[PDB]
């Protein structure tokens, strides 16, 4: 409860994700995190640093799904 | 605000799980400011080494890449006698995603296999392309006289 | 008893290389595959229409199952 | 073989949590044939009636929808004598996703709500439109006939 799962958190904020996204590189991250560094003109992935081969943000349901049972299962709220 | 969250955050992980040769931590309660301490690796003529690094944090960190410099006197040929670094990590290829760990375990990595075809210092890297044994010698003996201790 | 995300929705089994649709929903990439070839170009689980009929790996999933089948003494899938 | 896991996995899932009104299995052994029986939803002119349906899969199930008959005679706009049933899940709207149990509770909903307008049995469609006490009546005794004994 305690120890947030990584697979949870936002390679970019660090933070338990509210609404995950993926991008086409197939990694995950918090809507909001990856828009601002979209909207800096970077068109790569910051994870894999490979260049992104489109821009939609496609929405991570089974994620935020696995994330709102791990939250009540525990306790957490999701601001 | 989002980056003080971030470095704290960033802060903690370093304490569960710290990078390899390093050490690193906030100077007093400034959090945008931290010293990081880094042991010269073993195959390098940096070995027994112990060289010293401030970090200087932007306002908007993540994503702008931190400020990263040596303060502790090297013979590289990718830094120079003021402390800067050249690492493309903290330049160009930054990314919202990386970390002060993995900063300095790239740190790491440019001591043992430096790049001289890129250098700061274009001596050094003359030296290490023209003669090696001249550099590991000069090295050793900079990390001696201003490493060790 | 596999959790219910980590199975496919057309196969039933626990996914091997999860893949994410348009939609947002997440199939493993063989049969999601095969019914785009079929020429559909619906979300299988919504019945809606897909806007583009490209599949983005779900690498975050695909650690969640790894993981799960380490701790629980199963076969990678 | 892809369609003989699924079926098998299917199968397991459909007796954990079985469908409303409806039971379900093979016929015997060869788990490609199964056997349901719905009961007469109650809003229905087929209260307390038992129907018995068929069920054969497709070679490329799921991907092609499955071979879904009554084995029971029913009074119904959209069942014919040879018990072949107009339900749009099992022509053009199947999705790979979709399942037996879906596939009943879509036909109690059929049996509750007829669609006359999609008839495959005309004269009852007609009826249904224009005396549905009459279609109301005449369903009550078939079930009674060929469903409740």
């Amino acid at each position: 409860a305690m120890i947030i799962p990584d697979e949870f958190r936002c390679p970019i904020s660090l933070e338990l994700m509210q609404d995950p996204v993926i991008v086409s590189s197939g990694q995950t991250y918090e809507r909001s995190c990856i828009q601002k560094w979209l909207d800096s003109g970077h068109k790569t992935c910051p994870k894999t640093q490979q260049p992104l081969s489109h821009t939609s943000l496609t929405p991570n349901f089974v994620l935020k799904s696995l994330i709102s049972q791990w939250c009540e299962a525990n306790g957490i709220e999701l601001p | 605000a989002m980056a003080s969250k971030r470095i704290l955050k960033e802060l903690k992980d370093l304490q569960k799980d710290p990078p390899t040769s390093c050490s690193a931590g906030p100077v007093g309660e400034d959090m945008f400011h931290w010293q990081a301490t880094i042991m010269g690796p073993a195959d390098s003529p940096y070995a027994g080494g112990v060289f010293l690094v401030s970090i200087h944090f932007p306002p908007d960190y993540p994503f702008k890449p931190p400020k990263v410099a040596f303060k502790t006197k090297v013979f590289h040929p990718n830094i120079n006698s003021n402390g800067s670094i050249c690492l493309d990590i903290l330049k160009e290829q930054w990314s919202p995603a990386l970390t002060v760990s993995k900063v300095l375990l790239s740190i790491c990595s440019l001591l043992t296999d430096p790049n001289p075809d890129d250098p700061l210092v274009p001596e050094i890297a003359h030296m290490y392309k023209t003669d090696r044994a001249k550099y590991e010698s000069t090295a050793r003996g900079w990390t001696q006289k201003y490493a060790m201790g």
